[PDB]
C-alpha cells in the first residue's frame, strides 16, 4: 500500500514510481537490491542520474531537480527517490 | 590454540546438538 | 479462538511480551510495548523482513518451492525466547523466558 | 523411554542410584557374565535428558562394586573392590574377604570418611586427602553382619541383621560399647533402611520374608509385617507416604501403609524382559527406572498413584503412634 | 583431533542422513550427501544467513553469541553447530 | 561526546562539523526534539559556510548507500548513541 | 471498527497455545557451567 508523503513529479511519473516500487518489492527482498532496481529503472527510462534511498528510520537533506523527487511509504518502507544530474 | 578453542565450542555443540524435541 | 484464550495466553507464565502483528507489520495486540512501546515496533518490522528472507530460503534450491514457513521459533538462551508463527494474514510472536 | 543396552545385553544390573548434586543424573552398576565383550566391571553415568546410551563411563578390566559418591557434591567417587581393597577417583578428571557395603561420612571440614563392611562382617573405615586413595589410613571394627544401616540423626550408631538370626546394634565410639541385639522377630535379616521422615524409625528384612519396623526407641519391633520376597531390596519411597517396595522375578509388591493395611497395595509383573533387577525412584517425577537381569534398562510412569497429599504428610507421625498402638494390640 | 572425534560420533549417531562439516567459509570438508551442488548452495547461503543471525543476536546487545542453530523440519533435521573455524551441520531424521 | 567513526575530509572541517552537530543538539535538546530539524540545520549551515550540495543524516540503526565527493565525507557516533553521517555530492 | 478482524486475530489462538507449549518445552538449553573441584 504505497503512501506518498512528499512528491515532486507529475502524476504519471509518480505512478511509475509506485509501480516500479511494487515490482521491486515483488522481486527483491533486500533494500539495496530494491533501491538499485528503482534507481536503474528510472535512470534507464529517463536519462540522467537518479538516486533512491530505502529505509525505516531515516532523515536527510538533499538538492534535487524540479518535479524529480518523491518521499513515500510503499507498504511499510520509506522510499526517497530523486534526480540529481 | 584455534583447534582447541574450536574443540571447546564443538563439545557443547555436540552436547546440545543431540538434545532434540521429545514428548 | 477468542479473547478468553488470549487472556489465558497472557496468563501463560514465563512469557514476557507477546507481539501479534499483521503481515503488513502492524502489532495489533501486545504485552512487550506494555513495558516499552519502541521495542515491538522495531521487532515486528525487523522480524517481518527476516521472515521474508526466510521465505526466500524456504524457496531456494534445497527446500522445494511451494513449501511455506510453518513455525520459526528462535531462542537466545539467558536472553529470551522468541517464537515466530506465520499466518496467512497474522504473525504470532512471543518473547518468553528461556 | 530410555532403554539402555550399551553392550549390556549379557550383563546383570547390580545397582541403580541418583545424584543430589545433579537431580537429573543417575549412575548404574552391573556385573557381566560374558567376557567376550567390551570390558570388565561397570560404572555408567547418564542424565535424564541425555541419549539412551551411557554418556560417560570408566574403562578398565577391573570388576567394581560397592559404589558411592562424594556426600557434599559429586566431586569424588568411591568404590569398594572385590578383594577387600578400596579405590577413589576424581570425578573432575578423565585380603581373603570382599567388601559388602560402603558409605561416606560427610565431614565438611575436609575429605569425608569411608566405611566398608566386608563379606565376613568386619567394618573398616578411613579417609585420606591424597586420592592416589591410599588405604594406609585404616580403622577396624568388630562387626558380624553384612549390611550396616546407620542412624540418620546420630550417624555413629548402626545396626545389622546377621546370618545367626539376630539383629545386632552398636556404634562408632566402641565396637563393643553396646553389643545387644534387636529381637523384633529374631530372624536372619539381610536388609535394613530407615524411614526418611521425622521419627527414628528403621526397617529390617530377613531371609524368611519378614519385614521389621525397628523403632530406635524400642527393643521390641513395632509391626512384625510379613511378605514373600522380603530377602530382596527394600526401600522407603521418596514421597510423603511411607511406601514400601520389594522386587524380584520381574515383579514388584508395593505397600502404601499410609492409606491401607499391611496387605500389599499394588503388585506388578513386567513382560519387557524377565527377572527385574535394581530400581530407582526419584522425588521429581514418577518416571520409575529399573534394570533387568539381561542388563537392559527401562522406565514407566504411573502418576495417579503419586501422592494422596492429605493423610501422608502430617498424619504420618500419628500413623507411627498408631503402629505402636497396633503393638499394644499385639500384646 | 576433537573435530575427528566429533565427526566420528556424528557418524555413529544413527538417524543421520547427510553429514556436512564446513569451515567458517563455504567449504564442505566432508559430506554424506548424494549430490554435492545441493550441499554447496546450502553451505554457502546458510553461512550468509548465519552472518545475519549473528548480526541480529548482537543487535540485541553483545551479551550472547550464536552457539547453535538447530532446526527441525517435517522431513529431516538440520543441526548446525557454529564453530570458531568450522560449522558442524548434519541432516538427520527428526526422531 | 563525539566519536568519529569514518573520516575523509580535512581536520579543520572536521572540527567545524563537530561544532555544528553539537550546536544542532543544543538547538534541539529535549524529548520533543526531532533529528530532522537538527539535520536541516547541519545541512544548511554547512551550505552557507563551506558551500552547497551538503547532506546531513542522523540515526542509530539504518543502512545508507550514497555517492560522495572525496574529502567531503564524515560518519561518527555519540555516547548518546547518535550516529551522524554528513557528506557532499 | 472491524470486529471480524478481531475474530481473525483470535483465530491464531491454537497456533499460539501450541507455540507457548513448545517454548515451555524448549525453555532452557543444556548448561555445562565451568567448575573446578580441587584440581589436585
Amino acid at each position: 500500500q504505497p503512501v506518498i508523503k512528499n512528491s515532486d513529479m507529475s502524476v504519471e511519473m509518480q505512478k511509475e514510481v509506485e509501480e516500479v516500487a511494487k515490482k521491486a518489492i515483488d522481486y527483491c527482498n533486500t533494500d539495496k537490491e530494491i533501491a538499485t532496481f528503482i534507481k536503474d529503472d528510472f535512470r534507464s527510462r529517463y536519462h540522467g542520474t537518479w538516486h533512491c534511498i530505502v529505509g525505516r528510520n531515516f532523515g536527510s537533506f538533499v538538492t534535487f531537480e524540479r518535479s524529480y523527487y518523491i518521499y513515500l511509504y510503499v507498504g511499510q518502507l520509506a522510499i526517497l527517490l530523486f534526480k540529481t544530474g | 590454540s584455534m583447534y582447541s578453542t574450536s574443540f571447546k565450542r564443538c563439545c557443547k555443540i555436540m552436547e546440545r546438538m543431540v538434545v532434540q524435541n521429545d514428548q | 479462538n477468542a479473547d478468553d484464550q488470549l487472556k489465558q495466553l497472557s496468563a501463560l507464565e514465563g512469557a514476557n511480551g507477546y507481539v501479534i502483528f499483521n503481515e503488513s507489520g502492524i502489532p495489533l495486540k501486545r504485552h512487550e510495548k506494555s513495558i516499552s512501546h519502541e521495542k515491538a515496533v522495531h521487532i515486528a518490522a525487523l522480524v517481518s523482513d527476516l521472515w521474508n528472507v526466510s521465505k526466500k530460503v524456504i524457496q531456494r534450491d534445497l527446500k522445494t518451492p511451494e513449501n511455506d514457513i510453518e513455525v520459526i521459533r528462535l531462542r537466545t538462551k539467558h536472553s529470551y525466547e522468541y517464537i515466530i508463527t506465520q499466518s496467512g494474514d497474522f504473525t504470532m510472536l512471543a518473547i518468553q523466558l528461556c | 523411554y530410555y532403554w539402555s543396552q550399551g553392550d549390556q545385553r549379557k550383563k546383570n544390573v547390580t545397582s541403580i542410584c541418583w545424584n543430589p548434586l545433579y537431580p537429573d543424573l543417575f549412575a548404574v552398576s552391573l556385573g557381566s557374565y560374558d567376557f567376550t565383550k567390551q570390558r570388565m566391571g561397570l560404572i555408567c553415568l547418564y542424565s535424564l535428558k541425555n541419549t539412551t546410551h551411557p554418556e560417560y563411563a570408566f574403562n578398565c578390566e577391573a570388576g567394581v562394586m560397592c559404589l558411592d559418591f562424594h556426600p557434599k557434591s559429586a566431586a569424588l567417587l568411591a568404590v569398594g573392590l572385590y578383594d577387600g581393597t578400596v579405590l577413589v577417583y576424581d570425578i573432575r578428571n578423565k585380603h581373603t574377604d570382599p567388601v559388602w557395603q560402603v558409605k561416606w561420612n560427610p565431614d565438611t571440614s575436609k575429605n569425608y570418611n569411608f566405611y566398608s563392611i566386608s563379606s565376613d562382617g568386619r567394618v573398616m573405615n578411613w579417609i585420606l586427602m591424597k586420592n592416589k586413595n591410599e588405604e594406609e589410613s585404616t580403622l577396624i571394627g568388630l562387626a558380624c553382619g553384612l549390611c550396616f544401616d546407620f542412624n540418620k540423626f546420630e550417624p555413629h550408631i548402626f545396626l545389622v541383621g546377621t546370618e545367626e538370626g539376630k539383629i545386632h546394634k552398636c556404634s562408632r565410639a566402641y565396637s563393643g560399647q553396646y553389643q545387644e541385639t534387636y529381637n523384633g522377630h529374631l530372624l536372619a535379616v539381610y536388609k535394613v533402611k530407615w524411614n526418611n521422615f521425622h521419627p527414628r524409625t528403621f526397617i529390617s528384612a530377613s531371609a524368611d520374608w519378614t519385614v521389621r519396623i525397628w523403632d530406635s526407641k524400642y527393643t521390641s519391633q513395632i509391626i512384625c509385617f510379613d511378605l514373600s520376597m522380603m530377602v530382596v531390596d527394600a526401600v522407603w519411597a521418596p514421597y510423603s507416604s511411607t511406601v514400601f517396595a520389594c522386587a524380584t522375578m520381574d515383579k514388584v509388591q508395593v505397600y502404601d501403609l499410609n492409606v491401607d493395611k499391611l496387605n500389599k497395595l499394588a503388585e506388578q509383573k513386567i513382560v519387557k524382559q524377565p527377572k527385574l533387577t535394581n530400581l530407582s525412584f526419584n522425588y521429581k517425577d514418577p518416571i520409575l527406572l529399573v534394570g533387568d537381569s539381561h542388563g537392559g534398562v527401562t522406565l514407566v510412569k504411573l502418576s495417579p498413584n503419586l501422592c494422596k497429599s492429605g493423610p501422608e504428610i502430617k498424619q504420618t507421625e500419628d500413623k507411627k503412634a498408631m503402629e505402636e498402638f497396633k503393638n499394644v494390640k499385639i500384646e | 583431533s576433537e573435530v575427528e572425534d566429533t565427526l566420528n560420533r556424528i557418524k555413529t549417531h544413527k538417524t543421520v542422513l547427510g553429514y556436512l562439516i564446513v569451515n567458517s567459509e563455504g567449504g564442505v570438508v566432508r559430506g554424506a550427501f548424494k549430490d554435492e551442488e545441493e550441499s554447496k548452495n546450502i553451505a554457502n547461503s546458510i553461512p550468509l544467513l548465519t552472518k545475519k543471525a549473528r548480526s541480529v543476536v548482537r543487535d540485541l546487545d553483545p551479551t550472547n553469541d550464536l552457539v547453535f542453530l538447530r532446526i527441525q523440519t517435517k522431513l529431516n533435521e538440520i543441526m548446525v553447530a557454529p564453530d570458531d573455524e568450522f560449522s558442524l551441520i548434519v541432516i538427520q531424521t527428526k526422531g | 561526546k563525539a566519536i568519529i567513526n569514518s573520516s575523509d575530509m580535512q581536520g579543520d572541517l572536521l572540527q567545524e562539523a563537530q561544532d555544528v552537530i553539537q550546536s544542532g543538539i543544543e538547538n534541539n535538546s529535549a524529548p520533543v526534539l526531532n533529528i530532522e530539524a537538527a539535520c536541516k540545520y547541519i545541512k544548511e549551515n554547512l551550505d552557507k559556510k563551506f558551500g552547497p550540495t551538503w547532506q546531513c543524516i542522523i540515526g542509530e540503526g539504518y543502512a545508507y548507500d550514497v555517492t560522495v565527493q572525496n574529502n567531503t565525507l564524515l560518519f561518527m557516533f555519540y555516547n548518546g548513541n547518535l550516529a551522524v553521517l554528513i557528506f557532499k555530492s | 471498527f472491524p470486529q471480524a478482524v478481531k475474530d481473525l486475530k483470535e483465530g491464531v489462538e491454537k497456533c499460539i497455545y501450541q507455540n507457548n507449549q513448545i517454548d515451555l518445552l524448549e525453555e532452557y538449553f543444556e548448561g555445562e557451567t565451568s567448575e573446578h573441584v580441587v584440581e589436585n
